[PDB]
RNA sequence: GGGCUACACACGUGCUACAAUGGACAGAACAAAGGGCAGCGAAACCGCGAGGUUAAGCCAAUCCCACAAAUCUGUUCUCAGUUCGGAUCGCAGUCUGCAACUCGACUGCGUGAAGCUGGAAUCGCUAGUAAUCGCGGAUCAGCAUGCCGCGGUGAAUACGUUCC
């Protein structure tokens, strides 16, 4: 479990179920389907005791779940040793791209707490 | 071996989406599976599989 | 960026240029910031010019499309009061 | 001051009456007459589908049963609130009734909103579901409290 | 060259959502007003896209910016952190500009925070108003969730001066 992205669900049709996987988005789903000719099918599981060999192979030349955890992985590490400023921003919580930290910006910054008053 | 306490094991059928197959001994008296050692690309030799590992790095970054 | 290309103001090409050829050099201040890093530029340190001081700058093999201004940050941390 | 004019609505060509037009004005969100009229025409169809019988009397009779005959209403004279009930005005009437319809239909749960409209008004038409157990709750704080209210205020 | 964009946090004010009256796809259909020659730039072609190549017309009730969007019609998902929402970030591109690190915008791909309607408290509005959907302009090399306008769809209630 499973055979192509591992864990893929069940009792959903197959595109959502395998833009589930740590790769294959949305439109990528829409091209490796435009490859496959499925049509969808098959709203459960039920494809072709083939086709999901073929399907396999097809979604086998991308790549690849944690591995492409490894990809970002080693990329943030090539950007912290590097110097550096932008992993530098990865890691004060500052938000990397630009934009500000006056207000808001609290995907990294967390919620609490409090420590300061006046007067 | 403890008598109804262990399951019974029939010959088992060992196979695989590439047809790859193999003679063993399970509960089941057949056992599909997904990988097998003969299809897994680091069992099979150094297959590029999908890498091409380094490509590229640490720098390869020119246009002209 | 976008194409054609990576714009160093040219004054640190010739520079580096210089440097690379012969005299081999070491440590030079630099107020243009806004040159990016080539692969002829590689292995020289340079002094950048933030503003209050300049802060050295080796060059790895790792680091060429990162501009040469990003490495050293004007900004001050934190400043903050209770750590901890 | 004084009272003001009140214009009428725009009689609904199905069924008719001015009423259900009041319904397209209630039921309605983001001022789209069309989503409540597609919700209008399915509600009509949904209650053709099961137990046969009008729809215009199955919510006439829900309209009759979902209208409140006194209500309560607060005022600080001293300490602690004091509710006043008071005959309520027809047009308030079918305003709550309407509201309170509208507002626990929407809150059903049901996958489908016109199929929850339906169990919802055959509630009403059943002296039952939450509009109704509303409309007692009110009589249930009218009555009992109306003797501040008996003829003084 | 920086900084005016700081960052443990507080507050004011907007935007987007927390979804089946919905999301996604396909088809179909109705605007107003404004801007344009150092400009608008059609059509044809290249690129998935952004845009690019090339170039007609227009000093404009002629032509261009420009396609209206909600909606309607069907297909599909069937109630969940979801085909809900889009955050954050990575990679690869693109427009403007000597030049996009600080500190620009946009796109493709990938990543898929929080949030399932919000305590105390508080704001607006009496009809084409509130509700909501798109468009244009001033600003302007580039940068408009702000501001100023344009039109689409379009309600509920007003017993009354007891109380604030």
């Amino acid at each position: 479990a499973r055979i192509a992205g591992v864990d893929i669900p069940r009792d959903k049709r197959v595109v959502i179920s395998l833009t589930y996987i740590f790769g294959i988005g949305r439109t990528t789903a829409q091209q490796v389907l435009k490859e496959a000719g499925v049509s969808e099918d098959t709203r459960v599981r039920d494809l072709t005791e083939e086709e999901l060999g073929k399907i396999r192979d097809i979604i086998d030349k991308l790549k690849v779940e944690g591995d492409l955890r490894r990809e970002v992985s080693l990329n943030i590490k090539r950007l912290i040793e590097i110097g550096s400023y932008r992993g530098i921003r990865h890691r004060r919580g500052l938000p990397v791209r630009g934009q500000n930290s006056k207000n808001n910006a609290r995907t990294r910054k967390g919620p609490r707490r409090t420590v300061a008053n006046k007067k | 071996m403890k008598a109804g306490i262990h399951p019974n094991f029939k010959k088992a059928t060992v196979k695989c989406a590439c047809g790859n197959e193999f003679e063993t001994g399970s509960v089941k008296e057949e056992v599909r599976v997904e990988i097998c050692s003969e299809c897994h690309p680091f069992y099979t030799g150094r297959q590029k599989f999908a890498s091409a590992d380094g490509r590229v790095d640490r720098f390869n970054k020119k246009y002209g | 960026s976008l194409k054609k290309g990576p714009f160093v103001d040219g004054h640190l090409m010739t520079k580096i240029e210089k440097l690379n050829e012969t005299d081999k050099k070491q440590v030079v201040k630099t107020w243009s910031r806004r040159s990016t890093i080539f692969p002829q530029f590689i292995g020289h340190t340079i002094a950048v010019y933030d503003g209050r001081k300049h802060v050295p700058v080796f060059i790895s093999e790792d680091m060429v499309g990162h501009k040469l201004g990003e490495f050293a940050p004007t900004r001050t941390y934190k400043g903050h009061a209770s750590d901890d | 001051k004084g009272p003001v004019a009140k214009r009428d609505v725009l009689p609904d060509p199905i069924y008719n009456s001015k009423l259900v037009s009041r319904l397209i004005n209630k039921m309605m969100i983001d001022g789209k007459k069309g989503k409540s009229q597609t919700i209008l025409y399915k509600s009509f169809d949904i209650i053709k589908e099961r137990t046969g019988n009008d729809a215009m009397e199955v919510f006439e009779q829900a309209l009759k049963n979902i209208m409140p005959v006194l209500e309560v209403k607060a005022r600080r004279v001293g300490g602690a609130n004091y509710q006043v009930p008071v005959e309520v005005r027809p047009e308030r009437r079918t305003t709550l009734g309407l509201r309170w319809l509208v507002n626990y239909a929407r809150l059903r749960g049901e996958k489908t909103m016109e199929e929850r409209l339906a169990n919802e008004i055959l509630d009403a038409a059943n002296n039952t579901g939450a509009a109704v157990k509303k409309r007692e709750d009110t009589h249930k704080m009218a009555e009992a409290n109306k003797a501040f209210a008996h003829y003084r205020w």
